[PDB]
C-alpha cells in the first residue's frame, strides 16, 4: 500500500507487528522481521548485539524457509539441527514474548522489562544451547532470560 | 505469489496430492496384502521365540538390525538405526547386520564394515520366507561368527504403531549348547544347530516383516498425511487466489476506466 | 493333550489345536509325540506329517522341513518350512520328480550336489510316500 | 438462407476473439461504453443475436440449420475471460483442445474432459 | 541327511531344498502358487 | 445440467404445484431460444403445460439472450409481476421459476456500465444490492399467497463471494 510504502524513507526505525506473531497471542506480538532499525549495525550497536541478532535473524529466516514445507508435511525430512534451530527459534519466539506490565487486564501478567544484557546474553545463551532442553513456554512472556529458566524449571514443573 | 505463482504451486500441490495419495493407496493395499501374510508369519516368528524364549536365551559371558530402503514412511528406519549404533560397544565378536537399503546411510556408513550384510530389496516388491531362508543360508556360511546378536526390526503393533522391536540372536550354537537351554534340548547339537538355524529364518522373516508391514503402513501414513496437508493449504490459498484475483479485476477497470477513463 | 501349533511361514493350519498326537517324520524320526512331552528339538524331516488330531481325525500333511518343537508343555509346535497338506501335492510328478532326481544325482558329483539331488530324491519319495 | 431453406448451413466464425477486441475498440472509440476487461457488455448481445441465428430450423424452414462453430482461441488457456465466460454460458459446449498429448505427439491432443458438448447428442448413430 | 548336511549345507538350505522340492512339488496351479514362497529376490547387498 | 433438470423441475411443478393447489411461473432470462423450445416441448411433454391449457399450469416468460438487455433485464420483473397478482389475488403460492438470476446480474449490470452508469464493484451494478433488495421483497408471502421461489443460479466462476 503505497502510504505505508512511502513511509519508510521516512523512518529511521520501523516496527512492523505481524499479525501471526500477535496471533500465537505473543505479546511482543511483533513482526521482528520487520521491527527493525537501520542502526542495527555492530558499528554502532557493539557487533555483539548485531551478530547475535544476526544469527537470531538467520535462525528465524531459515526456520522461515522451511515453513512452507513442514506445514503440510512435518519432519524428519529434515535434519535435527534445523530442528535444533526451529526449537530455538522457538524459544527465541517465546522468548520475545515477554509479558505486559501494564496489561495485566489483558494478560493477568505482570510484565517485563529487559535490561540489555539479559537480552543479549539471553539469545547467545539459547543459541548456545543452553536453552534447549528446557520447556518453551519458559521464555514464553518473560523478560530475563534466568527468568525464563527460572520459569522453565517450574515448567518442568 | 501472483495468482500464477500461486496456482504453480498450487497446481503443483494437487499433483503431488494425487501423487500423494497414488503413493499412499498403493502403500494401503500394499499393507492389507501385509495384514495377510503376517498371519502364518506371526506364528511362526513367534513360535521360534517361544522355544527361545519357551525358555530364555543368553549370551556368552553382533546384532542385526532391520528396515526398508527408503524413506518418506516415517523415521522407521533412523530407529533402528539410532538403535543398533547404540549398541555396539561391549561387544564377544562385533557385527552389526542391517538389512536395508535405509539402513544404509543410516547405518550402512558407521557399521559399514561392522555390518555382516545388507539386503536390499528390503521391501520394494514384496518379501517372504524364501527372502528369509536366502538371507539366512549363507549368513551362516560366513566367517563373522555370531557373537551375542540381537535382530531389530520394527515391529508392528497395529498399522498405526510399530515398535522397533529388538529380538536376541544366539545363533551362537554354544548359547544353545549351555545352560538350561541344553537341558531344555534333550537331544543334540544338530538339531541344535538346526534350528538355531532354522528359526533364525523363521524369525528373521517374521522380524522383518513386521519391520516391512510397520514401514509400509509408515510409508502410506507419510504419503498419506501429506495428501491431506495439502487440502488444507489448498484451502487457504485459493482464497488468497480468489482475492487478488478479483481485486486486481476491480481495480482495473479502475484503472481503465476512471482511473483511467477518469476523463480519458 | 497338545495345543498343536502347526504352521508354515505361510501357512498356519492349527494353532495350539487339541490334537491328541502327531506322529511327525522330523530328520529326526518319526516318533508320536502325543500330547505334552519335555523339551526336545526336533528337526522336521520331510515326510509326511500325520496329526492326530484329537478326535480319530487325522490331518495329512507332507511335511518338508523345518522344526518341531516339543516343548515341555502340551504345545508342541511343528513349523514346518514347508508343511503342505496332501491335497495338492502330486504323483505324476513325484515319480516324474524321483526320475530326473535319480538321474541327476549321478551327475551330482560332490556330496554336496549329491546331497542336493539326494534330498531331492529322498524328497520325491518322500512324496511318493503319500504318492 | 440456407438454414431457411431446409439446407444445413455451416458457418465457422474464426475467430470471435479478435473480433471482440475489435468490437471493444470500436465502442471505446465510439466512447460508449465498454465494459469487462474493457470490454463492451453488449458484445455479448451482439454474438448473442448472432449465434441465435446459429440455430436448428424445422421443416416450416426446411428443418434447415445454421451450425455455427465459433472459435475462441484459449489465451493461455484462460476463458475465465468475460467474453469466453459469456460465451461459455450461450454455447452448446466448447470443445477444449490440449497441447500436452499433441506433443506428446497424440494428435487429436485435446482434453475431452475439458471437451464438453451440453448438447450434440441427439445428433448421433447408434453405430457409432 | 548328511550327505546333505554333511556337506555341511545351511540347514536352511537343506530345508530350502526340500521345500524347493516342494515347491517343486504341488499339482497344476498350486504349483504356480509356489513362486510365492519363493520371494527371495533379495537383493545381495553384502557389507 | 438437463441432469433432467428441467424434468426435475417439471416433477417439482407436479409434486407441490398440482399436489398443493400451487401455480407455476417459469421466467427464462437470457436462455437459448433452442432449449427453451425444446423445454417447450418438454413442457408439452410433462403436462405443465398442456398445448390444451393456455392457462396449464406454467407460464413461461422468455427473455432469451437474443434480447435486448432490457428486455432480459426486465423479464424477471416483468414474470415477478405477473406472478404477484397469482400470488395475491391468484392467492396463491406461485412456483417462480427463474431461470437465472445470474444471467440477470449479469445483464443488469451490462446496461450499468452502457448507462454510462457506475456498476459497482467487481464492475456489478451499484444498485445489486437495491434491485435485490426490492426484488428479493418483492418476494414474500402475502396474507394472500406465496411467491415461492426457485431460482436457478449459474455460479459464476463457481465462485460466488
Amino acid at each position: 500500500d503505497p502510504a505505508p510504502a512511502t513511509t519508510f524513507a521516512h523512518l529511521d526505525a520501523t516496527t512492523v507487528l505481524s499479525r501471526a506473531i500477535a496471533e500465537l497471542g505473543i505479546y511482543p506480538a511483533v513482526d521482528p522481521l520487520d521491527s527493525t532499525s537501520r542502526i542495527m549495525d555492530p558499528n554502532i550497536v557493539g557487533s555483539e548485539h548485531y551478530d547475535v541478532a544476526r544469527g537470531v535473524q538467520k535462525i528465524l529466516q531459515d526456520y522461515k524457509s522451511l515453513q512452507d514445507i513442514i506445514a503440510i508435511l512435518g519432519m524428519d525430512e529434515l535434519s535435527e539441527e534445523d530442528k535444533l534451530t526451529v526449537s530455538r527459534a522457538r524459544k527465541i519466539q517465546r522468548f520475545l514474548s515477554q509479558p505486559f506490565q501494564v496489561a495485566e487486564v489483558f494478560t493477568g501478567h505482570l510484565g517485563k522489562l529487559v535490561p540489555l544484557k539479559e537480552t543479549i546474553k539471553g539469545f547467545q545463551q539459547i543459541l548456545a544451547g543452553e536453552y534447549d532442553h528446557l520447556p518453551e513456554q519458559a521464555f514464553y512472556m518473560v523478560g530475563p532470560i534466568e527468568e525464563a529458566v527460572a520459569k522453565a524449571d517450574k515448567l518442568a514443573e | 505469489a501472483t495468482l500464477k505463482d500461486i496456482t504453480r504451486r498450487l497446481k503443483s500441490i494437487k499433483n503431488i496430492q494425487k501423487i500423494t495419495k497414488s503413493m499412499k493407496m498403493v502403500a494401503a493395499a500394499k499393507y492389507a496384502r501385509a495384514e495377510r501374510e503376517l498371519k502364518p508369519a506371526r506364528v511362526y516368528g513367534v513360535g521360534s521365540l517361544a522355544l527361545y524364549e519357551k525358555a530364555d536365551i543368553k549370551t556368552p559371558e553382533l546384532i542385526i538390525g532391520v528396515s526398508s530402503d527408503r524413506g518418506l514412511c516415517g523415521a522407521i528406519h533412523s530407529s533402528v538405526a539410532k538403535q543398533m549404533k547404540s549398541e555396539a560397544a561391549n561387544l564377544k565378536e562385533v557385527k552389526i547386520i542391517g538389512v536395508g537399503d535405509k539402513i544404509r546411510s543410516i547405518l550402512h556408513r558407521t557399521h559399514s564394515d561392522q555390518f555382516l550384510v545388507t539386503f536390499k530389496e528390503v521391501g520394494r516388491r514384496p518379501p517372504t520366507f524364501g527372502d528369509a531362508s536366502v538371507i539366512a543360508l549363507e549368513l551362516l556360511n560366513s566367517g563373522y561368527e555370531f557373537d551375542e546378536g540381537s535382530i531389530i526390526f520394527n515391529r508392528f503393533r497395529s498399522v498405526i504403531s510399530y515398535k522397533t522391536e529388538e529380538k536376541p540372536i544366539f545363533s551362537l550354537d554354544t548359547i544353545s549348547s549351555a545352560e538350561s537351554m541344553s537341558i531344555y534340548d534333550d537331544i543334540d547339537a544338530d538339531v541344535l544347530r538346526n534350528y538355531q538355524e532354522y528359526s533364525l529364518a523363521n524369525i528373521i522373516y517374521y522380524s522383518l516383516k513386521e519391520s516391512t508391514t510397520s514401514e509400509q503402513s509408515a510409508r502410506m501414513t507419510a504419503m498419506d498425511n501429506a495428501s491431506k496437508n495439502a487440502s488444507e493449504m489448498i484451502d487457504k490459498l485459493t482464497l488468497t487466489f480468489n482475492r487478488t484475483r478479483q481485486a486486481v479485476i476491480t481495480k482495473e477497470l479502475i484503472e481503465i476506466i476512471s482511473g483511467a477513463a477518469a476523463l480519458d | 493333550q497338545m495345543s498343536f501349533t502347526f504352521a508354515s511361514p505361510t501357512q498356519v493350519f492349527f494353532n495350539s489345536a487339541n490334537v491328541r498326537q502327531v506322529d511327525v517324520p522330523t530328520q529326526t524320526g518319526a516318533f508320536g509325540i502325543l500330547a505334552a512331552h519335555v523339551p526336545t528339538l526336533q528337526v522336521l524331516r520331510p515326510g509326511l506329517v500325520v496329526v492326530h488330531a484329537e478326535d480319530g481325525t487325522t490331518s495329512k500333511y507332507f511335511v518338508s522341513s523345518g522344526s518341531v518343537t516339543v516343548n515341555a508343555d502340551s504345545s508342541v509346535q511343528l513349523l514346518a518350512e514347508e508343511a503342505v497338506t496332501l491335497d495338492m501335492l502330486d504323483l505324476g510328478a513325484a515319480k516324474a520328480n524321483l526320475e530326473k532326481a535319480q538321474s541327476e544325482l549321478l551327475g551330482a558329483a560332490d556330496e554336496a550336489t549329491r546331497a542336493e539331488i539326494q534330498i531331492r530324491i529322498e524328497a520325491n519319495e518322500a512324496l511318493v510316500k503319500a504318492l | 438462407y440456407f438454414r431457411d431453406n431446409g439446407k444445413h448451413a455451416l458457418i465457422i466464425y474464426d475467430d470471435l476473439s479478435k473480433q471482440a477486441v475489435a468490437y471493444r475498440q470500436m465502442s471505446l472509440l465510439l466512447r460508449r461504453p465498454p465494459g469487462r476487461e474493457a470490454y463492451p457488455g453488449d458484445v455479448f448481445y451482439l454474438h448473442s443475436r448472432l449465434l441465435e441465428r446459429a440455430a436448428k430450423m424445422n421443416d416450416a424452414f426446411g428443418g434447415g440449420s445454421l451450425t455455427a462453430l465459433p472459435v475462441i482461441e484459449t489465451q493461455a488457456g484462460d476463458v475465465s475471460a468475460y467474453i469466453p465466460t459469456n460465451v461459455i454460458s450461450i454455447t452448446d459446449g466448447q470443445i477444449f483442445l490440449e497441447t500436452e498429448l499433441f506433443y506428446k505427439g497424440i494428435r487429436p491432443a485435446i482434453n475431452v474432459g475439458l471437451s464438453v458438448s451440453r448438447v450434440g447428442s441427439a445428433a448421433q448413430t447408434r453405430a457409432m | 541327511v548328511a550327505y546333505w548336511r554333511q556337506a555341511g549345507l545351511s540347514y536352511i538350505r537343506y530345508s530350502q531344498i526340500c521345500a524347493k522340492a516342494v515347491r517343486d512339488a504341488l499339482k497344476t496351479e498350486f504349483k504356480a502358487n509356489a513362486m510365492k514362497t519363493s520371494g527371495s529376490t533379495i537383493k545381495i547387498v553384502k557389507v | 445440467a438437463g441432469v433432467g433438470k428441467t424434468v426435475l423441475i417439471m416433477e417439482l411443478i407436479n409434486n407441490v404445484a398440482k399436489a398443493h393447489g400451487g401455480y407455476s411461473v417459469f421466467a427464462g432470462v437470457g436462455e437459448r431460444t433452442r432449449e427453451g423450445n425444446d423445454l417447450y416441448h418438454e413442457m408439452i411433454e410433462s403436462g405443465v403445460i398442456n398445448l390444451k391449457d393456455a392457462t396449464s399450469k406454467v407460464a413461461l416468460v422468455y427473455g432469451q439472450m437474443n434480447e435486448p438487455p432490457g428486455a432480459r433485464a426486465r423479464v424477471a420483473l416483468t414474470g415477478l409481476t405477473v406472478a404477484e397478482y397469482f400470488r395475491d389475488q391468484e392467492g396463491q403460492d406461485v412456483l417462480l421459476f427463474i431461470d437465472n438470476i445470474f444471467r440477470f446480474t449479469q445483464a443488469g449490470s451490462e446496461v450499468s456500465a452502457l448507462l454510462g452508469r457506475i456498476p459497482s464493484a467487481v464492475g456489478y451494478q451499484p444498485t445489486l444490492a437495491t434491485d435485490m433488495g426490492t426484488m428479493q421483497e418483492r418476494i414474500t408471502t402475502t396474507k394472500k399467497g406465496s411467491i415461492t421461489s426457485v431460482q436457478a443460479i449459474y455460479v459464476p466462476a463457481d465462485d460466488l463471494t
